[PDB]
């Protein structure tokens, strides 16, 4: 279709806009990680829980490695 | 600070209008924003000043 | 997607390792997310917008502080995200403040 190519356009825009927001707040989360965080937010997620997971996983790849 | 305050004090003292006392307060601010490194052009100069402030706090170690 | 297989992609993103290497970290990830999946706090994308505003004012990056309003506007204009509050809360939580320099919009 054409409006089905207009929806993927509307996702490709936001995934770049949230990338701009990701750099102006100066977080370490890069574009590949953010694409997963958005997908978790789509079903709804506790952001206090998701942030706690990231804060633990980073301390087991800089603490052992 | 002292120079801008001088103008402020004089202009509130002599004036007979409170529209012209909102012109003594305001020019006092406008002097501070121009002489000191606070406005948008002086950001590049302030960027150099930050390195000096860093060098100072380094000596504390 | 399903949430359980989607939790695997994040643990391969943060760790440099595969999921067939370690299973303790992935166990902890699924354990906490499956036990708190619905938020324990209420939605406010408005106050989370104002706390990104207060942060960009705190940096004296006030040109980007009015640029955030337009990017936050674009996020609402497309609206492909169910909870726009959560991801901004997330980028807000991991924020870093040097209290120095400006940044360009890069177009």
């Amino acid at each position: 279709a054409a409006a089905a190519a207009a929806n993927l356009n509307a996702v490709r825009e936001t995934m770049d806009v949230l990338l701009e927001i990701s750099r102006i707040l100066n977080t370490g989360l890069d574009m590949e990680t953010l694409s997963i965080c958005v997908r978790l937010c789509e079903q709804g997620i506790n952001p206090e829980a998701l942030s706690s997971v990231i804060k633990e996983l980073r301390k087991a790849t800089e603490a052992l490695k | 600070l002292e120079c801008s305050w001088d103008e402020l004090w004089n202009k509130v003292q002599q004036a007979q209008d409170l529209d012209h006392i909102i012109a003594a307060h305001e020019v006092f601010l406008d002097t501070i924003i121009s002489r000191c490194l606070l406005d948008s052009d002086s950001r590049a100069l302030l960027n150099q000043l930050r390195a000096v402030f860093d060098q100072i706090i380094e000596l504390q170690n | 997607k399903s949430p359980n297989v989607l939790l695997q992609n994040l643990c391969c993103r943060i760790l440099g390792r595969s999921e067939a290497d370690v299973a303790q970290q992935f166990q902890y990830a699924v354990r906490v997310i499956g036990s708190n999946f619905a938020p324990t706090v209420e939605r406010d994308e408005f106050l989370v917008a104002e706390k990104i505003k207060k942060e960009l004012i705190r940096q004296r990056r006030e040109a980007d502080a009015a640029l955030f309003s337009e990017l936050h506007r674009k996020l609402h204009s497309q609206g492909v995200l169910k909870n726009k509050w959560s991801i901004l809360y997330l980028l807000l939580s991991l924020s870093e403040d040097p209290r120095r320099q400006p940044s360009k919009v890069s177009s």
